[PDB]
């Protein structure tokens, strides 16, 4: 690939100028080693002071890998980079991917380093390996090839990728292969024995076209919107009924037809919270009718690709996390719950960080893009620690929730 | 002739779509012109500038200035216009090392790189934009026109390009001499090591031999400064560091300007003088732009000042960093949202100290502030030392475990241990998860008229206790909090409370222990006195008994 594809920023926009955040000594040392080898290989070059741009960099470890990896946070550059209709008008997101029995994620970002980056665009990929205590000026580099994590790379590389894969595709017409940023998502309906074979047959096929050896295994089998469920009880206290009426009142914003009149009737008077109330027949019927309504899908839920996906997350305690993805309020496109997050039984922020990556992975499989997160955490705590648990090569956007939502109870 | 390597040129551009400057040269006296001609003739002989013909259309004004006793003229080329039109550069880092992150170098030499500076060539394609004109005597001949071949002092790119050029030249020497440290500050190159003075002098000679490859002569700095080095507001001694003298002035009359300089001195001092406090002195600046407005000091600002004077009566010093020892950070609560900390490796030998002040907020609690202080110190430590310290915190392990397991937000603090240094951070109340058997149930409500601002707040209970209080100059939100307050006031030590106020729930669920609202504060004080409180929420206007009744009592 000698010819470079011309790339520009969006009209009227300059390059990114994002501060490098401070890094631990071990991460700095790892980045120095990685970047020295990349410079020897010609992938990056030292830059001079006439380049004022910057994108932050840090170091991670992929899931169960002891080797440090460089992660550039290209979020600002990506939003400033021209929109891409690379080879066509767009790849309609494969709706069948989320239906496959198993989906394997392969890191193919290494392929990007074989394509040269437009010489006039390189300056915008500048990044700094910082020094400790400001004791030396940072080490300043820019990219000479397509960088991992940049919006342009999959777009510019897509012609090369579609050709690399065609013989495999022609042979396995029932396997879905979808690319998002540095990752390939390979789904089929076989048993892991055959699927692993295919996956190993694909990376071998990739190795003969010029890898990593890692893989993530997903089962989008039952990704849906979790029903609202109401308690089934033989004796209701005043408190139980108050909680039920509150939950139903909330559900009524989602579902037409929810009624609470007959259940409220049970609370006639000023009763002790722990007093047992017998259900009348009218209230039993009303609750049964609400129960039936909640079994149906929500009305008028549809994905609109011109709108952001929103993800909200609630800490439920005891390592459990609930979440909803939507574009408009009360129109959930997907809901879910996680428990016993791996390797963080004593660390809230690690658990939250892993939930954010799992949800982002689900969002890429279902819609082909990442959601904007509403995180139940103070900004200063999140910003101090999330990079310490990040293991993905993309990074989504996020905002912070400082007022406790009443709805955590309803997803409880 | 000994061949020398050229210094790599930095390519420079004007900002997009902008042209170079075209600023008219001012008239000058015959005296200043003679002075400028002499100066520029000498600069021209040294290669710094070159005469140019009349084709160049750019121009920057030049001036001639004096000094009090120094009885010679100075040249001044005013590049402000060109600076506005020059591209941005990766600037010399605004950040400087913090002394507590430095490590011992027993031997230090200061080289003068003033002369090396003029070997840095200016990008040939950019020189045209630096044209200037010496007006001629009596304006009877064409003015003498020059441009720069070297980095003009006062031009926007000169510091970044000079620094980058030196760094690139020094880099191989630094990497092949890992036992020395090199730090540049304008015309000063500081070269340090921990070697015996003989081996150190040799490295300095080797460095001079290295720089000669570019034709650079670097002699020692004139009038070698004895220790300590006066650097960036510090005193750096071979084995210790402090700030330069902190002298708080005595005054009968303090203006808004006087208090600003006081906080700045105090803020500078707080990186080594433990326990400095600036809240009560900062509260005297809240909202004011007139800097001579004499603001009388509160008895609490006087106390604070007097307390800082006591802390500042004697110099204290910090130690430098030892990578072989642990890094420990200890925090104390000072009150009124203020926190102090020490970072050290050995007991009683601080690397540095610091402080942290509560963020502006309607409500807050001590555990949240302590967490924020931890995150600040964490980030400062990564900056200075490249690692997180072990923390010593005035909060019991069991208190922290209760907090984070029950708090609605994710929260984390890194490896830490309890230090029993009052006052301790604690949880002042915890609400129940389930309704209390045998505790009276208060249904509370309040409401207010948006126009008249008249309201009511009250409750009804399962024992037939009831209260409605008429209120003036109030709001719905305020009456809703007032209702909860009345129920707390009038109940036993265990109480179930039912509200429909989403506003009140949102406040109380945030677990504040202090507020800017006296009413919230009064509710917190009531909560602290209870043994058990269950707070339950119901939707308004849904016919829920108890709630419906009290809603009527307070809605007119
Ligand atoms: C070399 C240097 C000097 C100054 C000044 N002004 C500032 C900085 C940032 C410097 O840069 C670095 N300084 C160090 N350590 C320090 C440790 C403490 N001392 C003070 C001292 C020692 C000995 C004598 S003495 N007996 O020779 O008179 C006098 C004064 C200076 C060196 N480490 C690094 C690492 C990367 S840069 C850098
Ligand atoms: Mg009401």
């Amino acid at each position: 690939p000698i010819e470079t594809v011309p790339v520009k920023l969006k009209p009227g926009m300059d390059g990114p100028k994002v501060k490098q955040w401070p890094l631990t000594e071990e991460k700095i040392k790892a980045l120095v080693e990685i970047c020295t080898e990349m410079e020897k290989e010609g992938k990056i070059s030292k830059i001079g002071p006439e380049n004022p741009y910057n994108t932050p960099v840090f170091a991670i470890k992929k899931k169960d890998s002891t080797k440090w990896r460089k992660l550039v946070d290209f979020r600002e550059l990506n939003k400033r980079t021209q929109d891409f209709w690379e080879v066509q008008l767009g790849i309609p997101h494969p709706a069948g991917l989320k239906k496959k029995k198993s989906v394997t994620v392969l890191d193919v970002g290494d392929a990007y380093f074989s394509v040269p980056l437009d010489e006039d665009f390189r300056k915008y990929t500048a990044f700094t390996i910082p020094s400790i205590n400001n004791e030396t000026p940072g080490i300043r580099y820019q990219y000479n090839v397509l960088p991992q994590g940049w919006k342009g790379s999959p777009a510019i590389f897509q012609s090369s990728m579609t050709k690399i894969l065609e013989p495999f595709k022609k042979q396995n017409p029932d396997i879905v292969i979808y690319q998002y940023m540095d990752d390939l998502y390979v789904g089929s309906d076989l048993e892991i024995g055959q699927h692993r074979t295919k996956i190993e047959e694909l990376r071998q096929h990739l190795l003969r076209w010029g890898f990593l050896w890692m893989g993530y295994e997903l089962h989008p089998d039952k990704w849906t919107v979790q029903p609202i469920v109401l308690p089934e009880k033989d004796s209701w206290t005043v408190n139980d009924i108050q909680k039920l009426v509150g939950k139903l009142n909330w559900a009524s914003q989602i579902y037409p037809g929810i009624k609470v009149r007959q259940l409220s009737k049970l609370l006639r008077g000023t009763k002790a919270l722990t007093e047992v109330i017998p259900l009348t027949e009218e209230a039993e019927l009303e609750l049964a009718e609400n129960r039936e309504i909640l079994k149906e899908p929500v009305h008028g839920v549809y994905y609109d690709p011109s709108k952001d996906l929103i993800a909200e997350i609630q800490k439920q305690g005891q390592g459990q996390w609930t979440y909803q993805i939507y574009q408009e309020p009360f129109k959930n496109l997907k809901t879910g719950k996680y428990a016993r997050m791996r390797g963080a039984h004593t660390n809230d922020v690690k658990q939250l960080t892993e939930a954010v990556q799992k949800i982002t992975t689900e969002s890429i499989v279902i819609w082909g893009k990442t959601p904007k997160f509403k995180l139940p955490i103070q900004k200063e705590t999140w910003e101090t620690w999330w990079t310490e648990y990040w293991q993905a090569t993309w990074i989504p956007e996020w905002e912070f929730v400082n007022t406790p939502p009443l709805v955590k109870l309803w997803y409880q | 002739m000994v061949p020398i390597s050229p210094i790599e040129t930095v390519p420079v551009k004007l900002k997009p779509g902008m042209d170079g400057p075209k600023v008219k040269q001012w008239p000058l006296t015959e005296e200043k012109i003679k002075a400028l001609v002499e100066i520029c003739t000498e600069m021209e002989k040294e290669g710094k500038i070159s005469k140019i013909g009349p084709e160049n259309p750019y121009n920057t004004p030049v001036f001639a200035i004096k000094k009090k006793d120094s009885t010679k003229w100075r040249k001044l080329v005013d590049f402000r216009e060109l600076n506005k039109r020059t591209q941005d550069f990766w600037e010399v880092q605004l950040g400087i090392p913090h002394p507590a992150g430095l490590k011992k170098n027993k031997s230090v030499t200061v080289l003068d790189v003033g002369d090396a500076y003029f070997s840095v060539p200016l990008d040939e394609d950019f020189r045209k934009y630096t044209a200037f004109t010496i007006p001629s005597i009596n304006n009877e001949t064409p003015g003498i026109r020059y441009q720069y071949n070297v980095l003009p002092q006062g031009w926007k790119g000169s510091p970044a390009i000079f620094q980058s050029s030196m760094t690139k030249i020094l880099e191989p020497f630094a990497a092949q001499n890992p036992d020395i440290v090199i730090y540049q500050y304008m015309d000063d190159l500081y070269v340090g090591s921990d070697l015996e003075i003989g081996q150190h002098r040799t490295k300095i000679e080797e460095l001079r031999q290295h720089l000669l490859r570019w034709g650079l002569t670097t002699p020692d700095k004139k009038h070698q400064k004895e220790p300590p080095f006066l650097w960036m507001g510090y005193e750096l001694h071979p084995d210790k560091w402090t700030v330069q003298p902190i002298v708080l002035p005595e005054k009968d009359s303090w203006t808004v300007n006087d208090i600003q300089k006081l906080v700045g001195k105090l803020n500078w001092a707080s990186q080594i003088y433990p326990g400095i406090k600036v809240r009560q002195l900062s509260k005297l600046l809240r909202g004011t732009k007139a800097l001579t407005e004499v603001i009388p000091l509160t008895e609490e600002a006087e106390l604070e000042l007097a307390e800082n004077r006591e802390i500042l009566k004697e110099p204290v010093h910090g130690v430098y960093y030892d990578p072989s020892k642990d890094l420990i950070a200890e925090i104390q609560k000072q009150g009124q949202g203020q926190w102090t900390y020490q970072i050290y490796q050995e007991p009683f030998k601080n690397l540095k100290t610091g402080k942290y002040a509560r963020m502006r907020g309607a409500h807050t609690n001590d555990v949240k502030q302590l967490t924020e202080a931890v995150q600040k110190i964490t980030t400062e430590s990564i900056v200075i030392w490249g690692k997180t310290p072990k923390f010593k915190l005035p909060i019991q392990k069991e208190t922290w475990e209760t907090w984070w397991t029950e708090y609605w937000q994710a929260t984390w603090i890194p490896e830490w241990e309890f230090v029993n240094t009052p006052p301790l951070v604690k949880l002042w109340y915890q609400l129940e998860k389930e309704p209390i058997v045998g505790a009276e149930t208060f249904y509370v409500d309040g409401a207010a008229n948006r126009e008249t601002k008249l309201g009511k707040a009250g409750y009804v209970t399962n024992k037939g206790r009831q209260k409605v209080v008429p209120l003036t100059n109030t709001t719905n939100q305020k009456t809703e909090l007032q209702a909860i307050y009345l129920a707390l006031q009038d109940s036993g030590l265990e109480v179930n409370i039912v509200t429909d106020s989403q506003y009140a729930l949102g406040i109380i669920q945030a677990q504040p222990d202090k507020s800017e609202s006296e009413l919230v504060n009064q509710i917190i004080e009531q909560l602290i006195k209870k043994e058990k409180v269950y707070l339950a929420w119901v939707p308004a206007h849904k016919g829920i008994g108890g709630n419906e009744q009290v809603d009527k009592l307070v809605s007119a």
